[PDB]
């Protein structure tokens, strides 16, 4: 029938590509990995090759630590018995410090300290990946978009682990390193501070996060609809202007009234993904803070 | 009032109804057949809705509120005022939304491109149908579904999901929200590397996809490439809105009771079942 | 409240930003124009953005956006009514004029450039190395159009080097000479490559290349809108669905 471009007909594959050098210090580069024909059939089938420079192996270390404080615990609360360990994965939990810890370092091993040492690990081992972020787009000469994007992730993380817990005087009020216990922490966080749709931060967090896949199926949708004119190769049509271009443009326009640019509807991207998290961490940060029951802060609006 | 390059497009031709009658362009919109439906379904639909906003007692947007029939009516019909006008006001919104998606359809036609951005809306519409229809009919009661109201909708959300206690252990809703997430993250992430690469340090020529496919390789090891984040983004929001219709097609309908409770199958597996410790021990 | 002044600093900043992204999307094809090409009176509440300048590599010159429209080529449309808003009509054959969905870009007639300034698509012959790695290997099979007639074989794979990856096939026809057919618009299957867009007798006047060996953005854009716009084109001698699976 039609040939919808989802997954590719034939693979075509050459010599590695070892990348573009700029002003990356090619020593820290690794050598390729394997081709993959899976990923092949949906993307790119080449794996690596990987910068590993300081930054990116302090990460790597203190993340693997992160896991391995979590995993020895969860090791512990399953009495080191591999079938209870795989039975209850979901059920165990690392807590925080009880409340009459406030945000003291005191706190015996097993009864919060752990989840300290954990909590360090893991602002180590993000904001090493956040600086990589950084200084791999300034070794390209590329902006630092990335780097800024990745930022709003991060504030939502900092609310909810370190920045809301300090400022409300406890490690208590942060979130415990669990499968089901973090989803616990969720619902209970709603129920404590008068139900969080009455939020207005949360209601825009949520309509950035539906406004997200309703974007990226439309951006997703449209470039493969005009990738039959080379479509997806955006940033050449940004340069010089093409068939794809003017094609995906004008259905919108005639569909909705109003259209982007090859290079515009990127923006409209990263500013509708980078707002969930941006409303979503200042929602968090005002709760038990500034309002304890949203509810109730609805009524006087 | 038509863009620098736009005169060359607007030929005759694509349309699915009608042939050439409602083949035009009203400023920028286009119209075709599916154009006048999904204006008259519209229309209809916030006509019925005013008209159940006056029979309600107001006027106010945070208050007006469409219910469906109460579960005594099951799947049959009932009174305007109490339920009748909601079902009206489907049969208007399925039709408003079924006719978007088939003048996209006839734009498509129009500018020779595929019908992804169609097949993909239809997802959006087939989540919506089944909260309203498909749901509801497997339940035996219109009454399951949402009511068309800014603040009730989501209060109709929180009652439903307590009444499974915390609706997160829904596996199905866990796996809807992990592609939410997911696609959130890529969507950031390839806004960020386009604009990155066409927008680079001021005063540098602009960048090109091999630097694009570098920064990502250097970072994390991979490049799906650039037809791939496209189809990786579509794959993304499209499965979001699969499991989420997937999580609530099963509640109520084949899973009754509490969601947590599932979870247990695979604690109760005979040879760990019973083994002191852990948390379930 | 604290809170509330955040929710009304918040709508301040989106309406902003929204004001900004609307304004950055209008670096292309504004002013709009009434449909003879002279100024719209109206043009809406946004305002152009300042220009901005990409700077482009390997001596290809610059791009300031906003600017004068590029295309000037002639658009070989009639109008069909006085009134604003109905079709332009195909003066003479839309497919060769290059108008509705057989219309292209004049893109710079020069082939795009990987990061190191090489030629990014080349044909497989040329292409050291590359090789079909899965799938059905296209080259060899007869191409058959939508009215189920054998218009050529594909003699090679055109590839784009830094993306590994299939762009077109190029088909040899009657006469010998050969066309290239974008890849995302053919079917391979089994014993056969399908076009649904051109029947048989229309792969003849699929746009030709210049060099043997590279094709430009301006080639790509003729190639790729002449092959779409036989979706509408074509049509009279697509046969249909059923007369196909037979
Ligand atoms: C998906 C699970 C639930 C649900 C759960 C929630 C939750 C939870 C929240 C919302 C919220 C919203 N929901 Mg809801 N909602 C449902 C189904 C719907 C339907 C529908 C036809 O199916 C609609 C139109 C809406 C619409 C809305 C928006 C008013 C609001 C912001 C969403 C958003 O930005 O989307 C993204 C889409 C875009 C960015 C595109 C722009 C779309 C605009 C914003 C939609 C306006 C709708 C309009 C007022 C409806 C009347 C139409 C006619 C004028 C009559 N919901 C289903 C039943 N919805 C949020 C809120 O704040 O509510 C008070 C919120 O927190
Ligand atoms: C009963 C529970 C409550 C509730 C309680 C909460 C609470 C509590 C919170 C939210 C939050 C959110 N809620 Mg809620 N919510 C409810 C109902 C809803 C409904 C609905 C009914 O349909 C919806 C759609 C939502 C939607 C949302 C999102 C908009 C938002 C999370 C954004 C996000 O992307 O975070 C995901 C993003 C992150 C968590 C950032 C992570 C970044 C870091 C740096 C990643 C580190 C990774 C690490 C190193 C490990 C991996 C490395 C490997 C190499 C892979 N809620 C109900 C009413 N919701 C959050 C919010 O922002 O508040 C507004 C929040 O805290
Ligand atoms: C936003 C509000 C709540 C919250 C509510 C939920 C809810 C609700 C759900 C999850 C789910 C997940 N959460 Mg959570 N989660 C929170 C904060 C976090 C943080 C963090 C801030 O560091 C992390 C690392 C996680 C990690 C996880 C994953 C294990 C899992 C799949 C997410 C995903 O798509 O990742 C992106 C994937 C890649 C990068 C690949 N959550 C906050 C505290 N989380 C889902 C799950 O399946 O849970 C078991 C799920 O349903
Ligand atoms: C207290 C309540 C429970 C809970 C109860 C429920 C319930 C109940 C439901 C969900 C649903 C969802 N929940 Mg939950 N959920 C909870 C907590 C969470 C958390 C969280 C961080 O805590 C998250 C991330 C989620 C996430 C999710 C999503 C996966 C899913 C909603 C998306 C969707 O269905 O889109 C689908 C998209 C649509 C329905 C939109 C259709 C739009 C139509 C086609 C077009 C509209 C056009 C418009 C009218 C035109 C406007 C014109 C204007 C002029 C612009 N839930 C808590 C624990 N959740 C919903 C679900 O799965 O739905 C199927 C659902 O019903
Ligand atoms: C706009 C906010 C969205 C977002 C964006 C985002 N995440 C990001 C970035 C951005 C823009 C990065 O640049 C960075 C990255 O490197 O991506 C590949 C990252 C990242 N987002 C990640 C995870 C993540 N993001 C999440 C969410 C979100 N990220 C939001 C949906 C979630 C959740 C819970 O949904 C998770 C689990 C990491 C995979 C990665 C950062 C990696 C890191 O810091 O890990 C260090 C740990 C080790 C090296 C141990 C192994
Ligand atoms: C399938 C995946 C995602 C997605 C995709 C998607 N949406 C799409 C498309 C795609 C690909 C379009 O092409 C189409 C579009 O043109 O976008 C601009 C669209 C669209 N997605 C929209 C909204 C939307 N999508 C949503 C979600 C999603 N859309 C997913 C996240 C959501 C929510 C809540 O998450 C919303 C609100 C529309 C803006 C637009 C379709 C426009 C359309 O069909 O409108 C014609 C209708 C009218 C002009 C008005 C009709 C009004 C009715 C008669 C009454 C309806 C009342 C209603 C039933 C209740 C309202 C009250 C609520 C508070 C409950
Ligand atoms: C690369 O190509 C692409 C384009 O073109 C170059 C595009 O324009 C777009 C279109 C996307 C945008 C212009 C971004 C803005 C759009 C959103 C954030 C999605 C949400 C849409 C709305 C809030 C508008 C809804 C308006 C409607 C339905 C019209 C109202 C109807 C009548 C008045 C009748 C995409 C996706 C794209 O990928
Ligand atoms: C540019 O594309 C892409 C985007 O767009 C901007 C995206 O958004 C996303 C979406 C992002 C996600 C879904 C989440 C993030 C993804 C990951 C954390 C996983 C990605 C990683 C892999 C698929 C494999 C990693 C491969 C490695 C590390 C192999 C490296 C090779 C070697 C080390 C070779 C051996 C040599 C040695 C040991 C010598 C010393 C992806 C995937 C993407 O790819
Ligand atoms: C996410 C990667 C998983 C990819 C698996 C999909 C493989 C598609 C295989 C069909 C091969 C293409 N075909 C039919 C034209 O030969
Ligand atoms: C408090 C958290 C700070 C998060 C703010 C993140 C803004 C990201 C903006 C993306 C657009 C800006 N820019 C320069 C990168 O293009
Ligand atoms: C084997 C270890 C698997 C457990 C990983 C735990 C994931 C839940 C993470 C929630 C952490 C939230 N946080 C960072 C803000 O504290
Ligand atoms: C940063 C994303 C903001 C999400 C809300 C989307 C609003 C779309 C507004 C359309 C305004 C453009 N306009 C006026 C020309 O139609
Ligand atoms: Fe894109």
């Amino acid at each position: 029938a039609e040939y919808q471009n989802i997954f590719s007909q034939v693979q075509v594959r050459g010599p590695a590509d070892l990348g573009m050098t700029e002003d990356v210090n090619l020593a820290n580069r690794s050598g390729v990995g394997p081709f993959s024909t899976l990923l092949g059939w949906f993307g790119n089938a080449q794996l690596g090759p990987i910068y590993l420079g300081s930054l990116g192996v302090l990460s790597l270390f203190s993340g693997l630590m992160w896991f391995f404080t979590i995993g020895i615990w969860f090791w512990y609360q399953a009495g080191w018995n591999p079938a209870v360990f795989l039975r209850d994965l979901f059920f165990f939990s690392l807590e925080p410090p009880a409340p009459e810890y406030g945000l003291s370092f005191a706190a015996p091993l097993k009864e919060g300290g752990l989840w300290l040492i954990a909590s360090f690990f893991m602002f180590v081992a993000v904001w090493s990946w956040w600086g990589r972020t950084y200084l791999r787009a300034q070794a390209l000469g590329m902006g630092k978009h990335t780097a800024w994007a990745f930022l709003s992730a991060i504030w939502l993380w900092m609310v909810l682990g370190f920045i809301r817990p300090i400022l409300m005087g406890s490690w208590s009020e942060a979130v415990p390193y669990g499968i089901f216990s973090h989803l616990d922490w969720t619902n209970n966080f709603s129920l404590v501070h008068g139900n969080l749709f009455y939020n207005p931060f949360h209601g825009l967090s949520i309509a950035f996060l539906y406004g997200s896949a309703l974007l990226f199926a439309m951006h997703g949708a449209t470039i493969l609809a005009v990738s039959r004119f080379g479509g997806e190769r955006e940033l050449e049509q940004i340069a010089d202007r093409g068939t794809a271009a003017e094609r995906a443009a004008l259905f919108w326009r005639w569909t909705m009234g109003f259209n982007a640019t090859m290079e515009g509807i990127h923006r409209w991207a990263i500013w509708m993904a980078v707002l969930v998290t941006l409303t979503g961490g200042i929602g968090i940060l005002l709760s038990g803070t500034v309002v304890d029951n949203w509810y109730v802060w609805g009524q006087n609006h | 009032a038509l863009l620098s390059f736009e005169r060359k497009y607007r030929v005759p031709g694509g349309t699915l109804v009608g042939g050439n009658l409602f083949d035009f362009w009203v400023g920028p919109f286009y119209v075709g057949f599916f154009g006048v439906a999904t204006f008259f379904f519209a229309a209809l639909g916030i006509i019925l809705i005013a008209w159940s906003a006056v029979l309600q007692g107001t006027w106010n947007p945070q208050l007006i509120s469409v219910y469906p029939p109460a579960l005594e009516y099951g799947l049959g019909g009932a009174p305007l005022a109490k339920g009748g006008l909601w079902q009206i006001i489907t049969i208007c919104a399925t039709g408003a939304f079924v006719s978007w998606a088939l003048r996209e359809v006839e734009i498509c036609r129009k500018l020779g491109i595929g019908y992804h951005i169609p097949f993909a809306f239809a997802f959006a519409i087939l989540a919506y149908l089944t909260l309203v229809l498909f749901r509801p009919v497997m339940m035996g009661a219109w009454g399951y579904a949402f009511p068309y109201g800014i603040w009730t909708h989501l209060d109709w959300v929180s009652n439903t999901g307590y009444t499974y206690g915390n609706f997160h252990y829904n596996p199905a809703h866990m796996i809807a929200i992990s592609f939410f997430f997911t696609n959130a993250l890529a969507l950031a992430l390839h806004g960020a590397l386009v604009l990155s690469a066409a927008n680079p340090e001021k005063g540098k020529e602009m960048r090109t996809p091999d630097h694009e496919d570098t920064f990502f390789r250097d970072l994390v090891g991979y490049s799906i490439g650039t037809l791939g984040i496209h189809r990786l983004g579509l794959l993304l929001s499209l499965s979001a809105v699969f499991f989420s219709a997937l999580c609530m097609i099963i509640t109520g309908t084949i899973w009754f009771d509490q969601w947590v409770d599932w979870w247990q199958w695979w604690v109760k597996l005979p040879w760990w079942a019973n083994i002191p410790g852990g948390i379930n021990g | 409240d604290l809170a509330s002044l955040a929710i009304y600093s918040f709508w301040i900043f989106l309406a902003g930003l929204i004001y900004y992204l609307q304004t950055e999307n209008m670096r292309e094809g504004y002013p709009l124009e009434n449909e003879d090409g002279t100024p719209a009176a109206n043009q809406g509440p946004f305002p152009l953005p300042k220009p901005k300048t990409f700077i482009l590599p390997h001596g290809r010159g610059t791009l300031t956006v906003p600017g004068p429209e590029s295309e000037d080529r002639p658009i070989a449309l009639a109008r069909t009514a006085v009134s604003e808003g109905f079709p332009h009509a195909p003066t003479g054959d839309p497919m060769k004029d290059g108008v509705g969905p057989a219309s292209w870009v004049a893109r710079r007639d020069l082939p795009e450039l990987d990061g190191h300034g090489h030629n990014k698509i080349k044909p497989m012959k040329a292409a050291a190395g590359f090789h079909v790695s899965a799938g059905k290997n296209p080259i060899g099979l007869p191409v058959r159009g939508c009215d189920l007639e054998i218009a050529g074989k594909v003699v090679d794979i055109w590839v784009d080097i830094p993306e590994q990856m299939a762009r077109f096939l190029e088909v040899e026809l009657k006469d010998g000479s050969t066309r290239l057919l974008p890849m995302q618009m053919v079917k391979v299957q089994s014993n056969r490559v399908h076009v649904n867009a051109l029947s048989s007798d229309l792969f003849a006047g699929i746009p030709t290349i210049k060099s043997p060996t590279e094709v430009t953005l301006l080639e790509e854009d003729k190639i790729c809108g002449y092959v779409a716009g036989g979706l509408m084109y074509a049509a009279p001698k697509r046969k249909s669905v059923v007369a196909a699976m037979l």
